[PDB]
């Protein structure tokens, strides 16, 4: 395999990213990241106490955190102002250079306009961004032009397990966007990963799917394999479907 | 007094209360004063005479690292927030 | 991995089966079967000259045919009578004990009733059968009770690339049937394999998808990986989709 | 005469005709008689004085292996079909 993204010295090789804010067991996190083949570790702060996600203190003891690229996220924030604040706390406190940028309201859905506003601000101070958006061509071009390193694009609602709601729109967007696109949101199983990759996705971000599989570890292993199968399939130029 | 905000994950040590009262002039005095009531918490906050690298402390929303660390000034009526680095989604 | 089917001494390990009647290049067949990880070699006769599929003479020279389980197929036949005749020619001429039983009319679609009639006849002389059917519970039970070793069930029309047209019906059938179920027909890409396995399929049979991918070899490799990813996903107990 | 059906894949050797005429009493005479017109075909049908293991020959739809192989009887007016083992789908 080859890296699908490079930001400075940091290489992203694993085609599955794994969000970890829902686990309450440090050994399980260690084991899921292992099974998924993850090389990205996702870190944040929770000013409003929305969850009780594990302390880096407790994770650092039991995981080889130096083997991962560290990225920040602002996904607990519920205002644009609060996301920017969290992004700048992650910079100052941990030296985070790479941010998984999330601006959602109380509906747990990316706010495209507000996200673009936050990206202009953070790019202006040299932060490297992976912003989350709904699949809007205009929005995706603005962020590309602002120098975002990759886009995250919503397949379906968070924790819905519905897979990819509007695949054609995601295909159309990936075709027009030069930078890598990560599909994320609502991914329920390995078949959804392979579907994401056959639309041209560079990678996939899963979260709830691993937390809520009967066997998190096996699903992690399955999605790792689905990502590579998905990629190969895409590159092989699959047959066009013969419809009406 | 100085009203101190505890994050959910550490409320184990403060008998499950999301806030405590305290007295002190530096950050470190405010910590010691809370330890005296609620044993165990200070261990989570400092390591080798320094704030834990994975812990952040604010005085009325100002990060204390830019202002003295453990030795940063605390007035009476100030709010002191503890904000640990956590696993993100 | 473990075998997903055993007929006498013959073990089926590969979860992708590969039909080979459309290739006109012996090296390519050799290479596709390799890429797909196939362990089954599919053989027939063409009384009516429907195609110009490769001679076993020419294949035997360039492939290690002894490393494969040999099964017969009656898929060129267009009547029930002609299928039975071809099945019995394959027995007498090559000693074929295991038959991929196909009774279709001129619409290239399995005829459930006619297939059940042909299975009763061939079981009565000790032939081991993998019959192809549309997903009908009654039909699937009759063949199971007649001692068929596995069922092949149609996802979508042949060469359509449409994937799985009625997944719930295929799920429902697999739940009720004890013997292994192979999904087959209309499989267009690796994501369709993984979908098939997440419905509970033991294996998948692909044909047109490899013949018509820009890169047959890469698609073969992708489907091999999709089958294993698909299986793991299934076993991990994926999250139920949250719908309306 | 004996009308002989060629399968598509071997019509290369018979100048692309799907049928040929011939004379002979055994299967092997009918082969030799066709070779004389259409060189190369016999090589595809026999190997070491025996029918190729991956070739089948029928006389009016009866498999010749049950009836003599190369030495099976051919009357005048009989149809002789060549049916090779092939790659299946």
């Amino acid at each position: 395999d080859e890296p699908w993204l490079k930001i400075g010295a940091r290489e992203f090789r694993s085609r599955i990213l794994v969000g970890i804010e829902q686990y309450d067991s440090v050994p399980l996190v260690r084991d899921v990241l292992n099974a998924a083949g993850a090389d990205v570790f996702i870190t944040t702060v929770d000013p409003d106490n929305r969850r009780s996600s594990l302390l880096l203190m407790d994770l650092a003891d039991e995981l080889p955190l130096d083997d991962f690229t560290w990225i920040g996220t602002t996904s607990f924030a519920r205002t644009k102002e609060s996301a920017l604040r969290s992004a700048r706390i992650l910079r100052d406190s941990l030296g985070i250079e790479i941010l998984k940028l999330d601006v959602r309201g109380d509906d747990n859905t990316p706010d495209n306009a507000g996200t673009v506003e936050a990206a202009r601000e953070l790019r202006a101070e040299g932060m490297e961004l992976l912003p989350f958006i709904l699949p809007d061509l205009a929005t995706a071009r603005a962020l590309e032009e602002a120098g975002c390193a990759a886009l995250r694009v919503m397949a379906s609602p968070v924790a819905s397990g519905r897979g990819i709601a509007n695949p054609a729109a995601i295909r159309e967007l990936i075709e027009q966007i030069g930078i890598p696109v990560v599909v994320e949101g609502g991914i329920g199983s390995a078949r959804h990963v392979a579907e994401a990759m056959e639309l041209g996705a560079s990678a996939t971000l899963v979260n709830t799917a691993l937390v809520r599989a009967e066997s998190p570890l096996l699903m992690a292993a399955a999605m790792r394999q689905a990502a590579l199968a998905g990629l190969l399939s895409y590159e092989s130029g699959p047959m066009p479907e013969v419809a009406a | 007094a100085v009203t101190v905000s505890i994050p959910t994950i550490l409320r184990t040590h403060t008998g499950g209360e999301k806030s405590v009262e305290a007295k002190g002039a530096t950050v470190l005095e405010i910590i010691d004063d809370v330890e005296s009531r609620h044993a165990g918490i200070k261990a989570r906050l400092v390591k080798e005479e320094k704030l834990h690298r994975f812990i952040n402390v604010y005085v009325n929303d100002e990060d204390v690292r830019f202002s003295g660390g453990l030795e940063a000034e605390v007035k009476d009526g100030d709010t002191l927030t503890i904000l640990p680095a956590v696993a993100g989604g």
